[PDB]
């Protein structure tokens, strides 16, 4: 007894923090610069719908003012 | 076969298979019938929702606790939680599998033979056993002395033992626990003008108490900085918005644990509790019983409770003795690892009461040989 | 007639209506973006912690 | 109160046959400012608002800030005298009494129904007064379906057609056993 | 006639365009809640974690 204190607690205490960390990495990575990125991409193609919407806007307002 | 170490406990009902690490199933042990009338017709609406389902539908129950102080007030309730716990839970029906009990020391001996009686003919287990639940949080740590303080949410006993040898002359049962701390909170919040009432709010003020209060290292000096600056207001959002924000009731509620003079208890506090119930014990073994002091269950997960005990006997203490307090990062579950621990022995294998010796002497038969 | 004052009075407000909507939709999703840029530039702050927690 | 404000003009309905063409210019011209203050300040300045409508003999009228005024009665009872508060603080009153705990998903499930909440504006009207009421935190969401009218009707044909409900009717027996206070009784 | 046809399909164009715009703001809502809660949540366990910090 007491023994089996150190072939549980000591494993976790580097493989645990090390993988934990590896795992925040990972995340971070995968997650945030991809969703700035892609939020700038739909940013980007909301501004040319609202382009699109005002052209298409005036030109029926500009035929149908009677 | 596998054995199933189950954990009454009262508030929270862990269970789970013998020899892993964690519960499988952890969740409020509540059973709430609905209080108003309800006019959608065909909607399946049942007449009890029980553990974890009753804490998303809170808004139209009056949740009750089927446990008090850890004796059982109410036991067609406790059933029914037992029901669901082997049923829904788990999925793996009692009549296959032993079972391994929890209870708390000194208490009423009705309960026991009833839990007994209840667990050979209603799920008609195989065999099952009850165990105090001190000596598995001392499994748990992996000691074989020391003098555990197990403050759950029903009662805090504080049960010493050396060498394996209990102590029954010196065990120390207090009823202050985690419930009356949840009172006490929602009883001093009224003071900035928040008012919790319902039987449903009672979680709303537990969560505030689980997510906030902290115990103070010295209890003046919080005290009368709380009262001069502002760098301990914490704010909290309800389950609707309306934040609100506790100022000196962040340490004044866990307080409570070492003066139990604020709820109008007479008794001490768990910090002399402690000292008392090791100076019942012998000349020789205090020492040791000084120098393991164990900590367990929920209510001791407080953000710096184990300096404030540790602080507090040594002021109480012969200065020549090492006072150490252990404070496992696993307190919660504690006495839950360690029922698992003692259920996978290979020497505890045959101290089971097996059924045909429950027929053969009635319920009666927890308090003989088989404890 | 009465058919059709009712059809293109309708009609405008429908415009009116959806171009208050397109407005409104923009708005939100730009502030969507805003707050999801500024919870990943937390992201990248725990991120520098993780590799200094990479100590271990 | 339309026909009460519609003399202001010189236009005047009285006779009980009337009534029911103010209910028509009511239901074909009248809308529900989404900023009162605003709207009556543009209708005082411009005249881009006043539509015309042809009365049932010819003599066509034009109804000027009459428009909006007439259904913000809802939201401020006090034009018609009444003390009470409007359609907008009412709701948030009847969720306050309720339950700490369901005001979230009262407050996202907002419902609307029955005739007169067929006002053309009035679901961003009611949404933006509950959403400065309510806390910052809450989703507040107005349900406004396209057969408002007909909701309830629809409502009850959904339940008279359930199997489950097959058993509630008061059947006549029971009434002859114990008179009319039957539908106060279990069978509601 | 050739009117009332005209203008009947520009308004169900319009309106089934007004239904399609209020479900899509109804879910970028949704969603734009749930990262506001996440947001909370993360600078409130961040403060905890200071608070954590202070004890030791
Ligand atoms: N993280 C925490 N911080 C403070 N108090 C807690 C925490 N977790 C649980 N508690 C308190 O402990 C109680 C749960 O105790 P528990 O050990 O489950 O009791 P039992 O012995 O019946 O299982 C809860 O009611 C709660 O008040
Ligand atoms: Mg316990």
């Amino acid at each position: 007894d007491f023994d089996d204190i150190h072939r549980k607690r000591m494993e976790k205490d580097l493989n645990e923090l090390q993988a934990l960390i590896e795992a925040h990495f990972e995340n971070r990575k995968k997650e945030e610069e991809e969703l700035v990125s892609l939020k700038d991409r739909i940013e980007r193609r909301r501004a040319e719908r609202a382009e699109q919407q005002r052209i298409r806007n005036e030109r029926e307002k500009e035929r149908q003012n009677r | 076969t596998t054995a199933l170490v189950c954990d009454n406990g009262s508030g929270l009902v862990k269970a789970g298979f013998a020899g892993d690490d964690a519960p499988r199933a952890v969740f409020p042990s509540i059973v709430g019938r609905p209080r108003h009338q309800g006019v959608m017709v065909g909607m399946g609406q049942k007449d009890s929702y029980v553990g974890d389902e009753a804490q998303s539908k809170r808004g139209i129950l009056t949740l009750k606790y089927p446990i008090e102080h850890g004796i059982i007030t109410n036991w067609d309730d406790m059933e029914k939680i037992w029901h669901h716990t082997f049923y829904n839970e788990l999925r793996v029906a009692p009549e296959e599998h032993p079972t391994l009990l929890t209870e708390a020391p000194l208490n009423p001996k009705a309960n026991r033979e009833k839990m007994t009686q209840i667990m050979f003919e209603t799920f008609n287990v195989p065999a099952m056993y009850v165990a105090i639940q001190a000596v598995l949080s001392l499994y748990a740590s992996g000691r074989t002395t020391g003098i555990v303080l197990d403050s759950g949410d029903g009662v805090t006993h504080n049960v010493p033992i050396y060498e394996g040898y209990a102590l029954p002359h010196a065990i120390m049962r207090l009823d202050l626990a985690g419930r009356d701390l949840t009172d006490y909170l929602m009883k001093i919040l009224t003071e900035r003008g928040y008012s919790f009432v319902t039987t449903a709010e009672r979680e709303i003020v537990r969560d505030i108490k689980e997510k906030l209060c902290y115990v103070a290292l010295d209890f003046e000096n919080e005290m009368a900085t709380a009262a001069s600056s502002s760098s301990l207001e914490k704010s909290y959002e309800l389950p609707d918005g309306q934040v609100i924000t506790i100022g000196n009731e962040r340490f004044r509620c866990p307080e409570t644990l070492f003066q139990p003079s604020f709820i109008g208890m007479e008794s001490a506090g768990i910090h002399e509790t402690t000292y008392n119930s090791i100076m019942k014990c012998d000349i020789d073994i205090r020492k040791d019983l000084y120098a393991n002091n164990v900590l367990s269950g929920g209510t001791t997960m407080y953000p710096g409770i184990a300096d404030r005990m540790q602080k507090e006997i040594t002021a109480l203490a012969p200065s020549t003795m090492k006072i150490k307090i252990i404070a496992p990062p696993e307190r919660k579950y504690s006495v839950w690892i360690g029922g698992s621990i003692l259920a996978s022995l290979s020497t505890f294998q045959q101290m089971w009461i097996s059924k045909q010796e429950y027929d053969e002497a009635g319920p009666s038969i927890v308090h003989r040989k088989c404890f | 007639s009465d058919k059709l004052k009712e059809a293109e009075t309708r009609a405008e407000f429908a415009e009116r209506s959806v171009t208050k909507l397109e407005k409104s939709i923009d708005d939100l999703e730009d502030e969507l973006y805003a707050q999801k840029l500024k919870y990943k530039a937390i992201s990248e702050e725990l991120d520098h912690a993780l590799n200094d927690m990479t100590s271990i």
